[PDB]
């Protein structure tokens, strides 16, 4: 299965998380797995004109391409020339035209591919889009309706940057007969990722349900959810950061860093605006303006208070201890 | 020369060994399992599912086999239904179990011996010393260190590992997801290729499976550099060289209880169902034949054994008394171990020695049915050069490429949308027969619940076939016979005897239990 | 022994007599527990009605 | 720091476990930090006298015995005398006695050790016991009052068997340097691992808020939270089970399977009787007997109606997906 993996308005965090894959490592997924990393940016042998051929060879059909990788936004400024992103000779959003209709499947990673992200981010002066959408707004740069070779719309590993796992069992799945097990959500998301919530596994869950806030970053997060003080978006992002652990180690919200949404077309959350950051936005200084997802303001505040009432005492301490 | 040697460590457990040795030669042995714990005592009366968590603190390192043979005893005696995935998630699990424990035993356990000072003659010494050093050796470091890779994969199934208790009556508790299996897939492609392929064979697991006599097993240590020098061809050469291959015989005579059922022939297990289901082919070779397993035909005396009892019990009917070892000793009992034997027709309770090994020669039975495990190999090894440390290390070894290989398969057989459980209905009363291979040998459960409650539960492990006392006929116990002729350079320092007990893999808290 | 003085109080005139009068309607004690045993064991059943009734009022 | 690791009424599962150490792994910890492992029954290379003459020296004091581990009960069978765990030529309790009185610091790894475990379930055909402990009571084998010769109690590592982290990361905390960074709870496990619940970082704690059960194992475990039909003892066990996952993959309550509490002195709980396994016992079929550790019944059954009203619909969907 030949891979080409393309980078525009990227940051390379993607293809930096990508290759802290374990289980499979980069390296065992790239030879063992029988993906031909036809080509990569960071990776790449060739330069030049050589890699030009490989990329015009797949994109004019010369060479099977099977998995399209693309990281990063589609550039289309200025004026939607793209010229604010020039590759191999061409804007990279022509490279993106003839590839992902040349790839069997074609897989945006991170939100900058699959729906923008920062660079998208007014006043977005990139005129960055993702690959299929515009933040929640389906169509991105290729159109709502494009499906590649497979019949699959651009599968959206968001994230920013996506985990390896995200991908790397993706691509695992694809390469072990398993692609029919793949289902992706309505954001083209894998399901088997983002059915879940980064709050699933989160290890401040129990202060969640008992509506006991983390107060400080620092060893004030010994303690605490951070949704009440923090605006940890855990609650209304699907992801499972909680249940696949960053590096093998932990989340940003086990870590005491509330969750910033990113697996979420709208990342940035709010576009950064002030007061947005770090911070949970209420309404009468009580009522958070977001609640988690499928909530109501109501039910979710009554149940609060009568979790608070019911706390337990350990809910109201570290636990998160030395 | 009476030589009593305690502990003798690196069997998972408490064993002792006494040895009569004439002219340099063990001319009689006693295996003296030390350290009891009744779990059979404490089960009786209890949940009739406290097997799924007692069995598997029998051992650390079998806890998954005996937690699949214990869910599989509970699955007959409720006459369960168990959807194909749970019976590729159990044996696939279970296979994992044993891929850990192949290199883990290996590395940790046995090759260290084999920087023993009694070969430091041997021009292979150094090359060992380099490589099975504890702690330090080449071959040492990365073996031990993947051999957790395997029961990672058991942890994505069954939570962790050890002591999960997620294979239950009716399938197992999990819901792998997709991400669960090609995980599972990674961490078994990593694990063959590092330490399988890379060090353990130096070559592909397929060109290993090819080996089908001893001579293709020599030709293959021959072939080329990188599988002479494997762990697996160095290994092979060593024991040429320095004698592993000239005792530790034992009794010849072999049990497989089998494990790993072909999903659609087992999805509702029975007792009587269970031999044609199998994978992983039961079998018992003894005096040089072929016969089925039949759990009816399994004894437990203990005769030598530090237990009450006068006659040989079928362990539906078996009884787990202890008796004190002060008075035992005055009665001539000196072991924990029962004394499992196997009514073979024309020779009686005979002892069979359990492990990989009989597990080999169950394979190298004719009429495998296209599920099973046909592998003439080991049956060509018996014949040529007859059991010993090296032919039963090598059986052992030999299950590695040949679990991963199922192991793979059935991660791809999984249906990820289908069902992992059944429900069952938890009947009040029951008889049920579980049984698996765990990495040491037949492992089975004969449980008997009645009135909602453990009426009966006897476990017989397979270092308790193995390391088992004299039975009333005084017949050794297969690792006792194979003591009975192994060297002694040095009684200072046995170690041809910890060689012939440890090539079994012997596992003393499950000989116990 | 303690025991033997609840014995004791049990002898007691106006003891005996409210004991007596508790064991008269005794039957609507066991109803009232039953009824509780009853509304614990459909408690799951009356906060699905709560979601259905609350549901309607969110539509 | 020599470290003399003994099993006494052990399955072995916890030194399994231990070798199934990640970062540092088993061989690094033993070679690579300072801790020269003087002897391990499944690991140790001298047999016979030499052996002895190790065991012999550390409880002599011929040589120092800085860790004395000790995995597996105490058993003191048949009538106090240990006879039914003979080890090296005495009662193993016998060495125990000598070796913990020979310690720097003593730790009991697993439960078996640290409480009595299973072995010390009834009918105790081993008259197994802990090295500090009896189950929950305080004393065990060495009584109340033991310390070791660094002035600590037994360090108990509880678990059936112990998280290979819970023993490793407190011997690299001892050869760090960071001692005294370890603090014991009050059955003396590290509170680094042991403030925490195995709820803490569930995968289904938002199910526990929302009080939806996992009604069945297998698919069934797609949702829902194992504390209402499967008896998980999450929410009153104290591990890091759900924050340091085991095998680095998962845990049981993630894969579905009930937590059983072995981090806690009573396990196994309620002694396997019949009808408490895998099962939540509850008051008139609606209200567990057990509640979360520091909840009462009252308060708890309050906030379960008024989660359960307020749950919104994915806590009432499969949220493990394929
Ligand atoms: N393998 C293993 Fe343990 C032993 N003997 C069991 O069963
Ligand atoms: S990691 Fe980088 S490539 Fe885009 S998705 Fe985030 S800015
Ligand atoms: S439970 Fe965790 S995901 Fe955020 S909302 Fe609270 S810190
Ligand atoms: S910011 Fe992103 S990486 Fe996970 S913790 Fe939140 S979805
Ligand atoms: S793992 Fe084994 S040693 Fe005891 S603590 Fe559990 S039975
Ligand atoms: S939240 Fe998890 S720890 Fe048990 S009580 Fe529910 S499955
Ligand atoms: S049974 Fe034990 S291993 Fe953790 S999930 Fe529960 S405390
Ligand atoms: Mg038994
Ligand atoms: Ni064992």
């Amino acid at each position: 299965a030949s891979v080409l993996w393309f980078q525009g308005g990227a940051c390379s965090g993607n293809t930096m998380s990508f290759l802290n894959a374990d289980e499979p490592n980069v390296v065992d997924l790239i030879v063992d797995f029988g993906l031909d990393l036809l080509w990569h940016p960071s990776l790449g042998l060739e330069l030049g004109n050589n890699a030009q051929k490989v990329f015009w060879d797949c994109a004019k059909g010369e060479r099977p391409l099977d998995i399209f990788v693309f990281e990063g936004t589609v550039i289309e400024a200025p004026n939607g020339t793209g010229q604010m992103d020039m590759f191999a000779g061409r804007p990279m959003k022509d490279w993106v035209t003839d590839l992902a209709g040349a790839a069997q499947i074609v897989v945006a990673i991170g939100d900058c591919a699959c729906f923008g992200g920062i660079p998208a981010m007014e006043p977005n002066p990139s005129g960055s889009t993702g690959l299929q959408f515009h933040k929640r707004e389906k169509g991105g740069f290729l159109g709502p309706d494009f499906r590649s070779k497979m019949g699959l719309p651009v599968i959206n590993v968001p994230g920013c940057p996506a985990h390896p796992d995200w991908i790397t069992q993706i691509l695992v799945a694809l390469a072990t007969g398993r692609a029919g097990d793949i289902t992706l959500d309505d954001l083209h998301r894998p399901e088997t990722f983002f059915k879940t919530f980064t709050q699933t596994g989160c290890t401040r869950v129990q202060f969640f349900e008992y509506k006991q806030s983390t107060l400080s970053f620092g060893e004030g997060t010994r303690t605490g959810c951070l949704f009440y003080e923090f605006g940890c978006r855990g609650p209304m992002t699907h992801s499972p950061c909680n249940r696949i652990l960053w590096n093998r180690q932990s989340s940003k919200t086990r870590a005491g860093m509330p969750c910033l949404g990113c697996t979420e077309p709208e990342f940035p959350h709010f576009d950064l605006a002030p007061g947005t950051v770090f911070k949970t936005q209420k309404v009468s200084g009580m009522i958070p303006k977001e609640v988690p997802e499928g909530t109501d303001h109501l039910t979710y505040m009554g149940l609060a208070a009568a979790a608070r009432i019911a706390a337990p005492q350990w809910s109201k301490e570290d636990m998160f201890v030395v | 020369l009476d030589l009593f040697v305690s502990p003798l460590g690196r069997v998972e457990g408490d064993l002792d060994v006494r040895v009569t040795i004439n002219d340099g030669v063990v001319t009689s042995a006693w295996t003296e399992a030390a350290m009891f714990r009744g779990f059979e005592i404490i089960l009786r009366g209890k949940d009739p599912q406290a097997g799924l968590i007692v069995c598997p603190r029998i051992c650390g390192i079998c806890g998954g086999s005996h937690l699949y043979k214990s869910a599989y005893a509970l699955d007959t005696a409720w006459r369960t239904h168990m959807p194909p995935n749970a019976t590729l998630i159990r044996n696939i699990c279970q296979a994992c179990e044993t891929l850990q424990s192949i290199p883990r035993y290996f590395y940790a356990l046995f090759a260290i011996d084999l920087t023993n000072k009694n070969y430091a003659k041997s021009k292979l010494y150094d090359e060992a010393v380099r490589r099975f050093a504890p702690y330090v050796g080449t071959s040492y470091q990365p073996g031990v260190v993947l051999s957790a890779k395997p029961v990672e994969v058991y942890a994505i199934f069954g939570g962790q590992w050890p002591x999960s208790s997620f294979m239950v009556p009716g399938g197992v508790m999990s819901a792998p997801t997709l991400s669960d299996v090609t995980r599972a897939i990674a961490i078994l492609e990593h694990w063959n290729d590092n330490w399988l392929e890379k060090q353990w064979l130096g070559c592909s697991v397929d060109r290993w499976l090819e080996n089908k006599t001893w001579n293709d097993v020599l030709a293959w240590v021959d072939e080329n550099e990188s599988q002479y020098n494997s762990d697996c061809g160095f290994f092979i050469r060593y024991c040429l060289d320095v004698g592993l291959d000239k005792y530790g015989q034992g009794v010849g005579n072999y049990l497989a209880t089998g494990t790993y059922f072909e999903p659609s022939l087992y999805e509702n297990p029975t007792i009587e169902g269970r031999n044609a289901a199998l994978i992983g082919r039961s079998g018992v070779f003894a005096d040089g034949r072929y016969f089925e397993f039949d759990q009816a035909n399994v004894t437990e005396d203990v005769t030598h054994s530090f237990y009450e009892g006068n006659r040989p019990l079928h362990p539906f009917e078996g009884e787990t008394i202890p008796v004190n070892p002060e008075d035992g000793r005055r009665q001539g009992k000196y072991s924990w171990a029962k004394s499992p034997r196997y009514a073979v027709p024309g020779l009686g309770n005979v002892p069979l020695e359990t492990g990989p090994l009989a597990r080999r020669m169950a394979a190298s039975a004719p009429d495998a049915e296209t599920h099973q495990d046909d592998d003439p190999l080991f049956a060509d090894i018996y014949n040529a050069i007859g059991p010993s440390v090296m032919v039963r290390q090598l059986a052992r070894m030999h299950e590695g490429p040949k679990y991963y290989k199922w192991v793979r398969q059935w991660l791809d057989d999984l249906e990820l949308k289908e069902s992992f459980y059944t429900k069952p209905v938890e009947y009040a009363e029951g008889k049920g027969f579980g049984s698996t291979e765990a990495a040491r040998g037949a492992l089975s459960d004969w449980i008997v619940i009645e009135d909602s409650k453990i009426k009966n539960y006897q476990v017989v492990t397979p270092t308790a076939w193995n390391i088992g006392p004299r039975d009333a006929s005084e017949v050794l116990g297969p690792i006792e016979q194979a003591l009975v002729g192994s060297p002694i350079v040095d009684a200072e320092d046995p170690v041809e005897l910890g060689h012939v007990a440890r090539s079994f893999d012997s596992c003393l808290v499950c000989t116990v239990h | 022994s303690p025991v033997d003085g609840i014995r004791r109080r049990l002898d007691d005139p106006q003891v005996a007599e409210a004991l007596n009068s508790l064991l008269d309607h005794a039957d609507l004690l066991a109803v009232l527990v039953k009824g509780l045993d009853g509304f614990v064991r459909r408690g799951d059943d009356i906060a699905n009605n709560l979601t259905s009734a609350i549901g309607e009022l969110k539509a």
